[PDB]
């Protein structure tokens, strides 16, 4: 869990 | 949210938006595994909402949206209506997410977990972007 | 008066519950957290949504986005449900059902 | 008519996005708003038929 596949930005 | 950014399609895979039958959202929430989701007390859901996870844009219709059923809705016993303490529901998904790439889930801190203050933390969601 | 149609993210920082009740005082509770003032704001349609934190390269649920300012005011603090006061509460529901 | 009739609708701090009622004793008639969740005020209906027999030309 928390590992997304497409990386999220500015964060 | 106000002053935020708009986010990166899918980069936040666990937020689910919870909409009433006619389509219009209330609430968001987030999901914890392929069956539950964690939403605030007072958004006061039922099992007449429903749970739509995978959007991002709500007002393109082309999008691999899942948009599951309420089981049971899981109101905390402790929360106050008045205090608005103990502020949590969980949700019990009439039928699965089924994780993509755009509909993950997030991982829950431990009670005995300590978030030291000024960690730069990150919110989501679809609210007003100005009052 | 309408929402968003792109889902919005943003970031800010958690406080003390000692700086946060600067200014909510005692309204301020246990299972309530702060996290804002930094010049964004959560606000209507936002609440149960996260406020997630990056715990060992994981994001972590760390509260639920509860209540706050009356006009989503981004000098005053978010207060969210604080998740690791609930957990124990999580747990027992889904290890039942 | 009881005077909480008259009172403007009252959103809230919490922050989610709910369809009320309130009574809008200047129009003399039921209108719809976005209540925050908590906290509420007496005029507040969940139906706009309550909201009439309750405040109903106050």
């Amino acid at each position: 869990c928390g590992v997304p596949a497409i990386q999220p930005v500015l964060s | 949210i106000v002053n935020g950014e708009e986010a990166v399609p899918g980069s936040w895979p666990w937020q689910v938006s919870l909409q009433d039958k006619t389509g219009f959202h209330f609430c968001g929430g987030s999901l914890i595994n392929e069956n539950w989701v964690v939403t605030a007390a007072h958004c006061g859901v039922t099992t007449s909402d429903v749970v739509v996870a995978g959007e991002f844009d709500q007002g393109s219709s082309s999008e691999k949206i899942q948009k599951l059923k309420i089981a049971k809705v899981f109101k905390n016993s402790k929360y106050n209506s008045l205090t608005i303490n103990n502020d949590i529901t969980l949700l019990k998904l009439s039928t699965a997410a089924s994780f993509s790439q755009t509909v993950s889930a997030v991982c829950l801190p431990s009670a005995s977990d300590d978030f030291a203050a000024g960690t730069t933390c990150v919110t989501t969601g679809w609210g007003l972007t100005r009052y | 008066a309408n929402t968003p149609d792109r889902l919005q993210q943003a970031s800010l920082p958690l406080l003390s519950n000692t700086n946060c009740k600067k200014y909510w005082g005692t309204k301020i509770k246990d299972a309530m957290i702060c996290a804002g003032a930094s010049g964004v704001s959560s606000c209507m349609g936002d609440s149960g949504g996260p406020l997630v934190c990056k715990k060992n390269g994981a994001w972590t649920l760390v509260g639920i986005v509860s209540w706050g300012s009356s006009t989503c005011s981004t000098s005053t603090p978010g207060v969210y449900a604080r998740v690791t006061a609930l957990v124990n509460w999580v747990q027992q529901t889904l290890a039942a059902n | 008519r009881p005077d909480f009739c008259l009172e403007p609708p009252y959103t809230g701090p919490c922050k989610a996005r709910i369809i009320r009622y309130f009574y809008n004793a200047k129009a003399g008639l039921c209108q719809t708003f976005v209540y925050g969740g908590c906290r509420a005020k007496r005029n507040n209906f969940k139906s706009a038929e309550d909201c009439m027999r309750t405040c109903g030309g106050a």
